[PDB]
């Protein structure tokens, strides 16, 4: 979407939301990663016995 | 076999002092806690990643 913008063929409400779920998407990213890595933290890669 | 002078009798019977030192002090048998904290920080460490 960004290119039609630098031309002002779209509404800046658009381009706002756009960027705006790229960030949303990343933050769930990290609460993901988080989470694993919280999980990993009772393991820390030791056999079984 | 015993021979206790009675000469001078200037009178004190029964004990009537204080002093502010131990009889027969007995120090061994204490442990110093180091290598088990030593063994304990090893032990922290190797879990914390």
């Amino acid at each position: 979407r960004v290119p039609l913008g630098n031309a002002n063929l779209i509404g800046r409400e658009e381009l706002q939301h756009a960027r705006d779920a790229v960030t949303s998407a990343q933050a769930q990213l990290d609460v993901a990663i988080q989470q694993y890595n919280a999980n990993q933290a009772m393991i820390l890669g030791t056999k079984l016995e | 076999l015993v021979s206790v002078n009675t000469t001078n009798r200037d009178g004190q019977v029964l004990a009537n002092k204080v002093r502010s030192t131990p009889v027969a002090v007995s120090t061994a048998r204490e442990i110093s806690l180091a290598p088990v904290n030593k063994l304990i920080d090893d032990i922290v460490k190797a879990n914390a990643g």
